[PDB]
């Protein structure tokens, strides 16, 4: 979590809290954090209101707020990344990588340590080539 | 001038005394440089 | 977490989705860091021309003193400021600025001839008197000593403006250093030196392992390289390299003064401080091989580690020769009495076994060579110790106890040296010279195998040992030329001081069976360097005749049988013999050998081959 | 760089600067108003009036002392020119002067160097010591302008640069992907480009300074880099009169020097730093770019403000603190955190290190007064905060913080009995400077976790001096301090959902070493045990007198809540400490070591028995209303939560007897008081949303993948009934998170699978009758219907049966029979959904497949079946 | 001259103990025939009771630093700080180790030290452990020398 969120949205989220404004304190209370996130579009549940008041008074400050929105909506970034991804390379429609496009792009690009893509290739042949860029990730990944 | 932890020890009884030593006494500017040494110690403002 | 940072590398986002501000600011920091940092200038020697220039000292139209130069204000300066009692050694810009810029000033930096090399002796001479003419050595000396054992770039800048002042062996500014030391009777200096010596790092296997763990786990280190291992290695060299030419030139005076200061209430011992860190960094370093020892291959950070390593004790060997050097014979007693030996010891395994590990692979040769050259440093100061011993001595005694707890090392070297000589007469043999008849150089595994069972000088270990060292190829044919230039080269040149040692041990010591077991193991590599082992006797300043030890060129030795300088001794012998008074005969006798001298270097060059 | 093609520096200060700065404003004094708001600002002064005259005056002085007259004003040079000049650089390095104003003085310090393109500047008539300091100062001032000019005229350049420069990385992206399919091999070491971070690329674009052919930079672009470094060198001066400021102030600090023995050392060190920037003009540069950001015009005010509330906090540094000096300071921080700049510019936030500046005020404030109670303790707090969401906000700011981990970790009891004051501690602010980061987690000296093992151990055997001065009852030892240091010891040794092998193996050691750690239990020697001492526990919280000081929770503690949350915070410790599975396979000798430690640390029957230990359910009364233990008071099962892992890490579950026997002790009376608080009113308790959490986060996980040992499982048919009873009904309950619910599915569909299929009929029974509903809930079902027909197919079709396992009891046949004609009706009159029907026609398709084609439609129903249990919603 | 401690050397385990407020010496002893655990014989009083040293009396079979014996356990020294040493007892002929069982006096997370017949293991094995701050690792020990010894398997003291 590098500054998973950029300069436009939250820019966006400082309209949306300062709509109330208010020395930041002051007017964003329990019943404003509902009033703001279906001002931005989602809709969470009064479960979905209680457990962020109660686990931070009832009044939020910004930093706080801001924390809170990042931690939960640094989730669902993946899609350009696949969109991406595929886009790339191995256009034919197939969405499979090829072994020697696997090793290519095992080829480490930072640390410089080769022969590691045979090795994965022969710990993983049944996945083998026939191998597709999302399943792969999160195949590959824990 | 040298300690500021006696410096905090200074308060309004004492600083009205040596207001006083100046209204009693006349006029002497080793009064005024005592009250500069209140008033700043090693770079620091004392705003009381 | 590899395979974190992996999918990471596939979601990241280029500069052109970038927006411009943030490319600027990145832009802006790689320039800083790629072309702004790198670029480079001199000024230091102008600069420092400039402020020792008086101006219009003439026309100052005072006449009642000759004023002090800016140069001679700044050091001034930087002197009070060091001499002003404080806790701690507050870090001054100023100081670093100007200590750097005085230090690049006093250096001023294939084949150089006589007339050039005291050509720049003597400028190094003249920039380092701009300095020392003006307090250099007694502002370093107070800022070490205001230092209070504290390592920083403080104490970095100072070793470095005193070393840039040392280069050489000054006796100017080694006798203003004692003489100011002794009159300030400056226990605080010797206490900093103590410290700071003290707070030198080693190598740190637990930083490295976990430095790789970081590193298997794929986050690439967005800084530079980890430098948690061997933290100060350059803070380390300098320290010592000051060290060594504070005694540099066998300057006996600081090298008693290092061990004992008369004349101050307390005393630290430099010399055995010296050896502690020696014996530090041997475990160090000991320990970091024993860590590889299991792997096949070493990695280019591990190599790195080795390197650094490598020259930090090489570093302390060569403090420790300028210590012992002269001789200073107590010094050497204390060094005999000291922890050296097991140093040595470690030293010993670490070279016998990392020899035989590092001549398999093609791809540390450089480590290698350090390595054998650490080694050879290192025998250089055993031969120091030896200095001045007489028959049967307690150091000689000493050191062949050293020996004898080394014994497997010691054997599993002189194979390795043995070995690596035979190749001389294996390569030039014409059971050999058949196998390639024309010049190309290339000989096939199967027929350098052949040749080395047929020259029945190497056994079959032997043999599969050089096979395994041996250069593969594609043809599976190997150049025997660039073999042999990798491998006997470094033997004949750290060889030779094993060789010397042996002989001076044997020599010295004449009754000893444990020293006379290591000499039938190394009788063929002493047999190889008899040709170019020089041995005279003189009459040394101990009022005791001393046997030398040097090495004889295999040039100088043709020279010497060309037929014009045999003829020019034939004369020289019979006019000395029949004529030539024995008053004055030592000094014809050295006539006799500048004339030869010059005569065998004119028969180099007009001979041709 | 330069004003027009003639390469010539322009007067310095003289140019358009865009560089922010400081906004300049003046309060009007008046004594008649009753504003109060005036105070704020330094009063007014014309300006423009005192512009002009020290102008003339300066002109007038360096008239008067080029005659070297008798009569200086004040009656000697120094009080001629020192006030003057003083005035002078004030107004200066305030800005006033301008342009012309600018000329004017400039000619006034030297007319030959500062000539725009008989008379004597202030640089050559032999001024005294401190006016020549004063000169100095100007001079920097001076340099300082040149800086920034060279600053401003890099960041103009660096923008084209890099526009063209991703202009062209486009194009060449662009054009790898035409080529993809022709080249192919050669394609991933294009790509490479593209696939390292921007700093990387940016390092390898401008790798073209000295050869390096391995750059992708075209050479239009190299040639405009390397003209602008050309020039940018040329204004440096790196590569006939002086001509120029940095050969005037060399020659005048030469002539200085060498004309008098300076008696004022800061004088001589004036002098020298001003020649060394002069012959240093790369340094400077070095020096200034790390401190260069630049930004959008949209965020200019935004950073303006910040930059004023940073402003404010840099000069509360120079006055002492006190009430009125910590209430600016923490509005100041507070604006700080509402500045939107502070989030979108950590880089800009480290640059200007007002983490180093709040740091700072910690330092004085602890200073102040660390032998006694420290004053201030809501500026800590403050401070504490910030520190923490600065941390918070980047990798490299938490970097940035690593470095003062030792004065943390030394003043690291500060506020920690206190609460309220959570998260705003130094010892907060250590653990946010290394949670969640490998390296910094793996960078963890072994000393500090030594000074933290050492806290621990003093707060273990020592009691709290501030709680039993409140008037808290004087047990032996400190949980409170003990539970926060056993955190900070969590987040040292596990990292990003793994355990660092050496911090672990660090702190078991440490712990070890130190017995007294692990509180009053655990240490031996008269220690009773983690179940009596967690039943103690237990009976402090029913018992008011020793739970209570007894003179919104604000002072209470709750000391059997705090000696609970103690022994579970060590617990976790423990268990994330403890070695991994693969390498107790491969045979690490210290992980053997240590998994042996920690088992023979933590029985294994203590474990049970505190999970086994029951709740405090909340229940409905009279009124209609519902009476709900408090959380803070009382068990939680976040403490159980700690006894399931480390009973999963240290001991393990590879037995089906002691698999069963835990299910039967802890686990399903949990489940079963989960599934009981399904009701409307209860479901938003406290107790049901934590226990909910605690299942579905650590006892559903641990039954899934201890899931193979339900293989032979016969004699404990009605205990692994009641389990899968149990799941289907707290599935059914409402107010779970799609989470919870996701893994509900996952436990109940492992442990049916591993299941026998002539043992699942009362499951099957449940199901007949809420399947065919097909409503949200129905999915989950229709999958573990799909899965066990599918399955056990043989179990029904073939009349011999699978095996061993037998034939259906012909009841279970009638079920089946009846779940596929109920399913078949309700998907034949249900509106069309995608989902439901893809999932729907699987379970169809299975139950097809597994009913006999002649099976017989039992006209002579199941023996007296008894639905009387079954009921609508209630279904009891 | 201050002696070294060399492997093929008797030596005994004295400890001091000041019970009810008086120093008493222990020499550590072992009678290996019929009981395999370790107890402490007093020497303070041997004016008036002899002590029996044959049970005392230890031997240094070997010295090997800690890496030796990781690789002996893979696959005449003079002691340093830091080797790991095979205390053999004179009269069993079997060796000092610390016993998986433990006596359960409250000790809980302790052992016992007893005597065993194999070397295999890292049981037998001890380190030493320099007592004050003069001494360090990696230099030799010394008749005259308090030291502390660590069982290699059960990384605890002998207390
Ligand atoms: O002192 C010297 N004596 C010599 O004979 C000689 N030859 C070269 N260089 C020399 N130096």
């Amino acid at each position: 979590m590098a500054d998973q969120l950029t300069e436009e949205q939250i820019a966006e989220f400082k309209e949306a809290f300062s709509l109330f404004d208010k020395d930041g304190d002051g007017t964003i209370t329990t019943k404003e954090l509902g009033t703001v996130m279906r001002s931005l579009g989602q809709n969470p549940t009064e479960a979905e209101l209680q457990d962020m008041i109660n686990e931070v008074n009832g009044t939020i400050d910004f930093p706080e707020f801001l924390t809170m929105m990042a931690r939960k909506m640094k989730d669902t970034d993946s899609e350009e990344e696949i969109r991406e991804a595929f886009r790339v390379f191995d256009k034919d429609g197939n969405g499979y990588i090829s072994a020697a496009e696997l090793r290519h792009v095992m080829t480490n690009l930072g640390e410089k340590l080769t022969d590691e893509e045979v090795d994965e290739m022969i710990r993983e042949a049944d996945i083998d080539g026939q191998v597709n860029y999302e399943e792969f990730v999160q195949m590959m990944t824990a | 001038v040298e300690s500021p932890e006696a410096l905090n020890i200074i308060k309004e009884g004492h600083i009205k005394s040596i207001i006083s030593l100046l209204d009693k006494h006349g006029r002497n500017h080793k009064v005024l440089d005592v009250l500069c040494s209140l008033c700043v110690c090693h770079g620091v403002a004392v705003r009381s | 977490q590899r395979k974190r940072a992996v999918v990471a590398c596939f979601r990241m986002a280029p500069l052109y989705n970038l927006p411009r501000h943030r490319a600027v600011n990145l832009f802006l920091q790689g320039y800083e860091k790629s072309w702004i940092e790198t670029e480079e200038h001199y000024f230091e020697d102008k600069l420092i021309e400039d402020l020792a220039k008086p101006g219009a000292e003439p026309p100052e139209e005072d006449e009642g003193t000759k004023r002090v130069d800016p140069l001679h204000q700044l050091i001034l300066l930087f002197s009070r400021t060091a001499l002003t009692e404080k806790c701690k050694l507050e870090e001054d810009f100023l100081y670093m600025a100007y200590a750097d810029i005085m230090a690049k000033s006093c250096h001023d930096e294939e084949v150089k001839s006589f007339e050039e090399k005291e050509m720049e002796k003597q400028k190094l001479l003249y920039q380092q008197a701009r300095l020392h003419d003006r307090g250099a050595a007694e502002m370093v000396l107070q800022t070490i000593s205001a230092s209070k054992g504290e390592t920083g770039p403080m104490v970095a800048a100072t070793l470095k403006l005193g070393i840039a002042i040392l280069n050489g062996g000054n006796s100017t500014v080694q006798q203003k250093m004692l003489d100011y030391l002794k009159e300030k009777k400056d226990v605080g200096f010797f206490q900093s030196l103590a410290g700071l010596m003290q707070s030198c790092s080693v190598l740190d296997l637990n930083a490295f392992e976990r430095q790789n763990k970081a590193e298997g786990l794929g986050m690439v280190t967005e800084e530079g390289s980890g430098e948690k291992v061997l933290q100060d290695d350059e803070f380390t060299c300098d320290l010592f390299r000051f060290l060594q030419l504070l005694c540099e030139g066998h300057n006996s005076d600081f090298q008693n003064y290092l061990r004992t200061q008369t004349g101050n209430n307390t005393t630290v011992n430099i010399i055995i401080s010296t050896v502690d860190y020696l014996l530090r960094v041997q475990e160090s370093i000991s320990d970091f091989y024993w860590y590889y020892s299991g792997k096949d291959v070493i990695d280019e950070q591990g190599q790195r580690n080795f390197s650094k390593a490598i020259q930090v004790a090489k570093q302390v060997f060569n403090t420790l020769t300028e210590y012992i050097q002269g001789p200073c014979t107590g010094n050497q007693q204390s060094l005999a009495h000291s922890r050296l030996w097991d140093a040595v010891v470690g030293f010993l395994h670490v070279f016998a076994h990392m020899q035989m590990k590092l001549s398999q692979d093609s791809s540390q040769i450089e480590l290698l060579k350090e390595l054998m050259d650490l080694q050879k440093d290192m025998v250089v100061m055993l031969l120091s110790m030896l200095e001045g011993n007489v028959v049967n001595g307690t150091i000689g005694k000493q050191m062949v106890d050293m020996l004898v707890e080394s014994s497997n090392n010691v054997e599993m070297i002189l194979k390795f040296f043995d070995m690596f000589l035979k190749l001389k007469d294996l390569t030039s043999s014409d059971t050999f010279k058949e196998y390639d008849p024309d010049g190309k150089g290339v000989i096939s595994k199967r027929d350098f195998h052949k040749a080395m069972e047929s020259h029945k000088h190497y056994t079959q270990s032997e043999t599969e040992f050089l096979l395994s060292c041996a250069e593969t190829d594609e043809n599976e044919t190997l150049d025997y030329e660039e073999f042999v230039k990798r491998f006997h080269e470094p033997a004949k040149d750290i060889g030779f001081n094993v060789a010397v040692l042996l002989t001076n041990l044997s020599e010295h010591m004449p009754n000893d069976t444990r020293l006379q077991t290591f000499l039938e193991l190394a009788e063929s590599v002493l047999n190889y360097f008899q040709p170019f082992l020089g041995r005279i006797e003189i009459m040394g300043s101990a009022k005791r005749i001393e046997r030398v030890y040097f090495e004889i060129s295999e040039s100088s030795r043709t020279q010497w049988e060309k037929p014009q300088v045999k003829e020019s001794k034939r004369q020289f012998i019979f006019d000395v013999v029949n004529e030539g008074g024995e008053k004055e005969k030592m000094e014809l006798f050295v006539n006799f050998c500048e004339d030869t001298i010059f005569e065998m270097q004119l028969a180099a060059q007009i001979s041709e081959s | 760089l330069f004003p027009d093609e003639n390469k010539k520096h322009g007067l310095p200060g003289i140019g358009l600067s865009t560089s922010l700065r400081p906004r300049m404003q003046f309060s009007s004094p008046s004594f008649v108003s009753i504003s109060n708001e005036c105070y704020q600002y330094s009063p007014e002064f014309p300006l423009d009036i005192l512009k002009s005259k020290t102008i003339q005056m300066l002109t007038e002085a360096v008239k008067e002392g080029s005659l070297h007259a008798r009569d200086p004003v004040g009656g000697t040079t120094e009080f001629l020119f020192v006030p003057l000049i003083k005035l002078f650089y004030t107004l200066l390095i305030m800005g006033i002067f301008h342009n012309e104003d600018l000329k004017h003085i400039l000619q006034l310090i030297e007319p030959s160097v500062f000539k725009e393109a008989p008379k004597e500047g202030l640089l050559q008539m032999k001024l005294p010591e401190p006016v020549k300091l004063q000169m100095c100062l100007l001079l920097q001032y001076l340099c300082d302008c040149q800086v920034r000019h060279r600053i401003e005229a890099i960041v103009a350049f660096s923008d084209d640069f890099v526009a063209k420069l991703q202009d062209n990385q486009r194009f060449r992206y662009n054009e790898v992907m035409q080529a993809l399919n022709m080249s192919a091999a050669l394609t991933a070491r294009k790509t490479k480009e593209f696939r390292s971070p921007p700093q990387e690329q940016i390092n390898m674009l401008l790798n073209f300074k000295d050869d390096k052919s391995e750059c992708p930079c075209p050479e239009e672009i190299r040639d405009q880099l390397l003209d602008f470094h050309e020039d940018l060198m040329t204004h440096c001066g790196i590569e006939k009169k002086s001509s120029t400021l940095q050969q005037l102030i060399s020659e005048t600090m030469v002539r200085w020097a060498q004309e008098s023995v300076i008696e004022d050392p800061e004088l001589v060190r004036a002098m020298f730093v001003l020649l060394h920037r002069q012959y240093d003009g790369i340094g400077g540069l070095v020096r200034a770019l790390p401190k260069t950001y630049t930004i959008n015009g949209v965020s200019v005010e935004d950073t303006i403000n910040l930059l004023a509330s940073l402003g404010q906090i840099r000069s509360l540094l120079s006055v002492r603190m006190g009430k009125e000096e910590e209430k600016l300071m923490i509005r100041g921080l507070g604006d700080i955190m509402n500045n939107k700049v502070f989030y979108q510019h950590p880089n800009l936030m480290r640059a200007l290190g007002m983490h180093e500046t709040v740091m700072e005020v910690m330092v004085n404030v602890l200073g102040g007064g660390e032998s006694k109670e420290i004053t201030f303790p809501k500026m800590v707090a403050n401070c504490c905060r910030f520190l923490c969401y600065f941390c918070r906000i980047s990798r490299q700011n938490q970097k940035a913080m690593f470095d003062h981990l030792s004065y943390l970790l030394e003043n690291s009891s500060v506020g920690l009995a206190s609460p309220a004051m959570r998260g705003s501690t130094p010892l907060d602010v250590a653990a946010a400077s290394v949670m969640d980061n490998n390296e910094l987690a793996l960078a963890l000296r072994e000393p500090d976790l030594e000074k933290v093992v050492r806290y621990l151990a003093g707060c273990g055997l020592q009691s709290c001096q501030m709680l039993v001065s409140k008037g808290y009852p004087d047990i032996g030892w400190n949980p409170v301090e003990g539970e926060r240091y056993l955190d900070f010891l969590r987040f040292a040794v596990f990292c990003n959902g793994e355990s660092v092998e050496e911090n672990a193996n660090v702190v078991v050691r440490l712990l070890i070493r130190r017995p007294e750690c692990f509180g009053p239990a655990l240490r031996g020697e008269g220690g009773n045990g983690l179940l009596a001492a967690m039943e103690e526990a237990i009976k402090i919280a029913e018992d008011p007198s020793r739970d209570g000081p007894s003179p919104e929770e604000d002072d209470t503690i709750h000391m059997g809540n705090a000696i609970m949350t103690f022994y579970s915070a060590l617990i976790d410790l423990l268990g994330r400490c403890a070695p991994e599975m693969h390498l107790i396979h491969a045979g690490k000798g210290e992980a053997i070591r240590i998994r042996s430690i920690l088992r023979s640390l933590i029985p294994l029957g203590d474990l049970v028995g505190v999970i086994s230990i029951a709740f405090q359910m909340p229940t409905i009364a009279k009124d209609g209303n519902v009476v709900e233990p408090d959380m803070s008071a009382g068990f939680c099962p976040d403490h159980k939560a700690a006894m399931v892992l480390f009973l999963d890490s240290v001991y393990g579950i590879e037995v089906q007897d002691f698999l069963l026997h835990l299910l039967e002790v802890g686990f399903l009376p949990d489940l079963r008081a989960a599934a009981s608080l399904d009701t409307a009113a209860l479901s938003a308790t406290d107790m049901a949303l934590a226990l909910n959490r605690y299942l579905c986060t650590a006892v559903l996980p641990l039954l899934t993948r201890c899931a193979p040992l339900f293989a032979g499982t016969e004699h404990h048919a009605s205990l692994i009934d009641s389990l899968l009873h149990t799941v289907y009904r707290l599935s059914k309950g409402c107010s779970l998170t799609k989470a919870q619910r996701d893994s509900i599915e996952v436990c109940l569909l492992s442990i049916c699978g591993q299941l026998r299929p002539s043992m699942m009929q009362h499951l099957l029974r449940r199901l007949v009758f809420d399947v065919p509903l097909l409503n949200e809930h129905a999915k989950m079902p229709l999958k573990l219907l799909t899965n066990h027909y599918e399955r056990c197919w043989k179990y029904y079709c073939l009349p011999g049966g699978w095996g061993n396992f037998g034939a259906a009891s012909e009841e279970e046949l009638h079920l089946s029979r009846k779940l596929f004609w109920g399913i078949f009706d309700a998907l034949s009159q249900k509106k069309y959904e995608q989902e439901l029907f893809k999932l729907a026609l699987p379970c169809l398709s299975a139950v097809a497949g597994a009913l006999p084609p002649d099976y017989m439609e039992s006209n002579y129903v199941s023996m007296m079946e008894k639905q009387s249990s079954m009921d609508s919603e209630g279904n009891f | 001259e201050i002696q070294f401690l060399r492997t093929d050397d008797e030596v005994v385990l004295q400890c001091t103990a000041t019970i009810h407020k008086e120093q008493q010496k222990l020499c550590l002893a072992a009678e290996g025939f019929g009981n395999r655990l370790c107890f402490l014989e007093s020497t303070s009083n041997s004016k008036n009771v002899p002590p029996d040293l044959s049970i005392c009396t230890f031997v240094l079979e070997q010295s090997l630093s800690v890496r030796a014996l990781q690789e002996m356990l893979a696959n005449h020294r003079t002691l340093l700080y830091g080797h790991a040493i095979l205390l053999r007892h004179s009269y069993s002929g079997m060796y000092l180790c610390c016993l998986s069982t433990s006596r359960s006096s409250t000790d809980k997370l302790a052992f016992d030290v007893g005597l065993q017949e194999d070397t295999t293991g890292e049981a037998c094995w001890w380190t030493i452990h320099p007592a004050s701050k003069q001494r360090s690792e990696g230099e030799k020990v010394r008749v005259g020398d308090d030291l502390i010894l660590v069982s290699v398997s059960s990384e605890r003291y002998l207390h």
